[PDB]
Formats: structure tokens, C-alpha cells, sequence
């Protein structure tokens, strides 16, 4: 054939692709501490010789979007939301320190603290409250316990939420959906990033997913235009070969 | 299954179950000693087709 | 030699029609859940290579082996089915929709192609036993 | 050579690279 | 082996409850869930229904 | 509970996409049967001569 | 020698 | 068994089974 | 010896 139909028919999966990428973004309009992934194609020119024509176009996705989320109140102590540029330390399914802005904090029966079933870290490790006791969180990170039949004087410090600053650069979201450090970014900073002092959280309110509305409606439609195109050109070039074949008889 | 009329069928169920939780919490307003639910969502595996 | 081209394009238009039933078992079985064993449907695909084996470079084309894809199944979050994994996710095909699509066009042209190719040099074959009348 | 013509020597391999080294 | 052919089957059934109405009627009756009424079917055998 | 009813359970989204991806399938096998037919004749013009 | 002959080599791919 | 040759014995006869059993 | 040709033989069918 005329590889043509290779690059639209390229061009028109990847399209698919990208769709795939928006409509998970779209379905988690409303995941508590959600980061949209951004979606870009790329052109790849195939080298060779002699004549450089052909241009293909692959989907990639470069990070994701960090603008601070929507705050809901709720008015409750243990669902805190971060500052801009802040992350939450857990820790991950293969027992590794991962980031995330969910702070939906659950308090279980044994009296630990979690996060989508993930353990909460601190500067101590993972924190411990005592079992069944209620929980302040400061703006700082700090945590309160009252032992409930005590008088409310019984408040006392337990342990201090860590706190991590981080951009977009630096982190990559690993295939669970928690964020954790790129190479070239732990390379300077280390294994493990240090609690920064200055990051503030607040306590009653928690963070939405910052999937923008308009930018997903406009990609879609651009997606389906785009995807239209390319099957006319696929057509177009079909048709041209079913007739170029008519020389070779006779 | 076109893996784009999967995941937008996900979001329209993730939706309705909020709706469904939602309208739960709106009848049972005049019961009484009623603790009102909250729906919370989490995204699934992210699948990763080619690495950096 | 003429003849030779009649095992060479014999040889492309089985390989073509193998390329093209791959295809359309591939788009056919976009959706299946399961296969006899349990197992989700992996995408096949055929392996075309040259066979010159007495001393040529070039010889036509047959199929070596159909293989199955090595890209990442699709796991559909699914909790109540008895195939989902201890997540709760179920694997399904990897089939690409429109590369199947033009693969069952291109396949459908070169075979085309091939056909107009046979039926040039079995005239031209035909043409030549009436050399001096 | 000119495109279409004929040559003592095999065209390099063809590579499209996602992102260069 | 490049032929794969496709047959379509219903593995079964969905048991996840569904809508319930309130009609003040004292014989109208819902079951928790898993839970099944049991009613004596056409042919003398035992069926069981929502 | 007495004094309410069960209603069915059948779901419309998942019915709907159901049908859009039924549609959308069988066109596609509906285009690979067309091809097939197509490139059948010139196989049987082959037979010729 | 030769491979899949369509879309699963006509499209970019990481390197090995 | 090179696929369009010819041999003395024939086919064996192809079977589809929807289960295993 | 043979049986209907076409759709009905090209099809799977129940074992039997």
C-alpha cells in the first residue's frame, strides 16, 4: 500500500487515546484530591532516506495539573486540605513513601490513621492515636487527642502530620495514583523529601478534583474533528490504491 | 469496551450513586438520631502503556 | 522464470488471506470477556518473512508464526465476576479497533494486487507458447 | 542517489525516535 | 491457528437489589439482600423469587 | 419489611452503552463481510484462461 | 528478517 | 508439516469447544 | 461425508 493510511490511521488512534485520557479525568470530576492528567500530542519524523514526508503523531501524557483544587466544608475535624504546592505523605502499597492531597483522614478501630486504606506518616512514622479519642488537627500538622470521659483540659499533642513541598516537575504518579519523586528530581532532593516548615493545612475542609470543565469539552471536540479527518484521508488514500492497482493488468 | 465507553460509563455510575446517596440523605431528613452519608470516589488502576 | 512467480504469488495471496482472517478474528473478538480456559482474548498477529532459501534474496512471503500481542491487557474494574483478579479487576482484549480496520483494507488491496500480478504473467505465459506461430 | 534509481548498497535502517537521546 | 470465533452467553443473572417503592399495603414484602422468597413452581418443584 | 415493594434492577446506563457499543460493533462486521465479498471476485476471475 | 505486517509495526514505540 | 505440501495421511479432524470439558 | 453448508456449520454449537 501507500503508508499514508499508516500515519492517519496513527493519528486516529491515538485520538482514542487521548479521549480514553479526558474521559478518566471526566469520570473523576469528583475523587477527593484528584490531579488531572494532561494530555499532549507529540510528532515523531521518521528518518531515512531520501525524502523526509512522513511525520507520525503519538499521545503522551506530560505529568499532571497541580492547580489547587475546589475547598467543600465539611465540617468535620479529621478532613484537612493543604496549601498550594503541599502534599501529604502515606505510605505506599509496596510499603514505599508516597504523596498525595486527599485528606479524607480515617481513624480505624486499633486507633491508626489512614488515607484511601493507606497509613498516614509522620515525622515519627506512621501515627498511632489512642483508640477511639477525638482528634484536632492544627494548622501546622499538629495533632490533639481528647480521651472521651476526661475533662477537655486532658487535650494533649500526639504527633505531627508531615508536610512535603513539591511542584509539578518533580513528582510523577505512579500506577495506584499516588504521586511519588522522579529520578532526576530524588537525585538532588534524596530518597525521602524533608517536612517543610512553612506549609499551613486547614482543618474542616476538603479538596475536590481540579478537572476543568471547558478544557474537557473543547478536547473533545477537537478529538472528534480530529479523528473525522483522518478517516477521510484513510478513505482517500484506499481509493487511490484500488485504482492504481488496475496497472498491473495486461 | 472501547476503553473510552467504558471509563465515561464509570464516571455516569460513580454520578448516579452519588445521586442515589444523596436523595437517601433528603428523605430520611424528619427520622429520628439520622447520620447523613457521604460518597467518597477514588480512581483505579493507572495503566501505563509506555514508560518516560 | 515466469513460473516461479506463480509460487510467488501464490505464496503472498495465502499470506494476505492469513493476515486478513487474523484481522477479522481480532475485530470480531473486541469485546469477548473470556475463552475457553478462562484466559481474556489476546490480540493475534501474523509474522510475514521472505522464503529464499536456495540461494536468493528475494523469494515471496510466508507466514512464520501468529503470535500474540505483548501490550497491556485492559483491566476493567469489575468486582462480582467470577474472572476478577484479587483487585477486582477483569482483563480484556488489547485489539486496536481501526488498526484492524486498515490492516483488513491494506490486506484487502495488496491481495488485489497479487491477483492483478498473477493474472498479468499468466497471460503473458499464455502469450508465449505461441512463439513463431 | 536519485529516488527511483539504483544502488551498489542497502538504504540505512529506519527509526522514528519518541524522544532523542 | 488464525481463526477465532465469538458466541454470545449470559453467565447468569444480576442480584443487586433494586428500587423500592413504599405502597401501604400490609402484604406487599421486600427481602434483605442475597435473600430469596421460595414459592412452589409450575411443574410440583421449588423456585425461588424476588 | 412489609409495605414495600421490589421494583427490578435492570440499569439504563449500562444498558444504553450496551446498545451504542452493539451497534458500532456490528457495523464493523457488516464493512469486514463487504471485503471479503469484494475480494472474492477477482480470486474467482483468476480462474480464467 | 520481517515481522507484524501493519499496525503493530507502523507505529512509535520505546526502544529495547 | 510445511502449510500447502501434500502428505499420505489426512487432516485431523478441527474442533471449536465453548468449554474446556 | 458432509452436512449443511455455510452459516449453520460455521457456527459453534453445543457439544453433542
Amino acid at each position: 500500500m501507500d503508508h499514508a493510511i499508516y500515519t492517519a490511521m496513527g493519528a486516529a488512534s491515538q485520538t482514542l487515546n487521548q479521549q480514553a485520557v479526558t474521559a478518566s479525568n471526566l469520570a473523576n470530576a469528583s475523587t477527593p484530591g484528584f490531579r488531572a492528567q494532561l494530555n499532549a500530542l507529540r510528532a515523531v519524523p521518521v528518518d531515512g532516506l531520501s525524502l523526509a514526508t512522513r511525520t507520525l503523531v503519538t499521545a503522551s501524557t506530560p505529568g499532571a495539573d497541580m492547580t489547587p483544587g475546589q475547598l467543600d466544608y465539611t465540617s468535620r475535624p479529621l478532613d484537612v486540605a493543604l496549601q498550594q504546592d503541599g502534599w501529604l505523605v502515606v505510605q505506599a502499597a509496596d510499603g514505599a513513601e508516597g504523596y498525595t492531597r486527599n485528606g479524607n483522614i480515617q481513624v480505624g478501630p486499633t486507633g491508626q490513621l489512614t488515607i484511601q486504606g493507606h497509613p498516614v506518616i509522620g515525622e515519627g512514622g506512621p501515627i498511632t492515636v489512642p483508640e477511639g479519642s477525638e482528634i484536632t488537627i492544627a494548622a501546622d500538622g499538629t495533632i490533639s487527642a481528647l480521651n472521651p470521659g476526661d475533662p477537655p483540659n486532658t487535650v494533649a499533642p500526639v504527633g505531627r502530620l508531615k508536610l512535603v513541598k513539591a511542584e509539578g516537575n518533580e513528582v510523577q504518579r505512579s500506577d495506584d495514583g499516588l504521586f511519588r519523586l522522579t529520578a532526576e528530581a530524588q537525585a538532588e532532593r534524596g530518597a525521602v523529601l524533608a517536612a517543610d516548615p512553612s506549609i499551613r493545612i486547614m482543618s474542616g475542609v476538603l479538596e475536590g478534583s481540579n478537572v476543568k470543565p471547558v478544557e474537557a469539552m473543547t478536547d473533545m471536540i477537537a478529538n472528534a474533528r480530529r479523528f473525522e479527518m483522518q478517516m477521510k484521508v484513510i478513505t482517500s488514500v484506499d481509493e487511490n490504491e484500488g485504482r492504481a492497482n488496475q496497472l498491473l493488468s495486461m | 469496551m472501547i476503553s473510552s465507553l467504558w471509563i465515561a460509563k464509570t464516571g455516569l455510575d460513580a454520578q448516579q450513586t452519588n445521586m442515589d446517596v444523596i436523595a437517601n440523605n433528603l428523605a430520611n431528613v424528619s427520622t429520628n438520631g439520622f447520620k447523613r452519608q457521604r460518597a467518597v470516589f477514588e480512581d483505579l488502576l493507572y495503566q501505563t502503556i509506555r514508560q518516560p | 522464470a515466469l513460473l516461479n512467480i506463480f509460487d510467488i504469488a501464490g505464496s503472498a495471496l495465502a499470506a494476505q488471506s492469513k493476515r486478513l482472517n487474523v484481522a477479522a478474528s481480532n475485530l470480531a473478538n473486541a469485546d469477548s470477556v473470556t475463552g475457553p480456559d478462562g484466559q481474556p482474548y489476546r490480540a493475534k498477529q501474523v509474522v510475514f518473512q521472505v522464503d529464499a532459501a536456495p540461494g536468493q534474496a528475494t523469494g515471496g512471503v510466508k507466514v512464520a508464526s501468529v503470535i500474540e500481542s505483548q501490550a497491556p491487557e485492559k483491566l476493567v474494574y469489575e468486582p462480582g465476576n467470577p474472572l476478577a483478579d484479587a483487585n477486582g479487576y477483569v482483563k480484556m482484549p488489547n485489539v486496536d479497533v481501526v488498526g484492524e480496520m486498515v490492516n483488513t483494507m491494506s490486506a484487502s488491496r495488496s491481495y488485489q494486487a497479487n491477483i492483478e500480478v498473477l493474472n498479468t504473467v499468466k497471460s503473458m505465459m499464455l502469450k508465449t507458447l505461441t512463439l513463431g506461430q | 542517489g536519485v529516488p527511483g534509481a539504483l544502488s551498489n548498497q542497502p538504504a540505512p535502517p529506519n527509526e522514528a525516535p519518541i524522544a532523542t537521546p
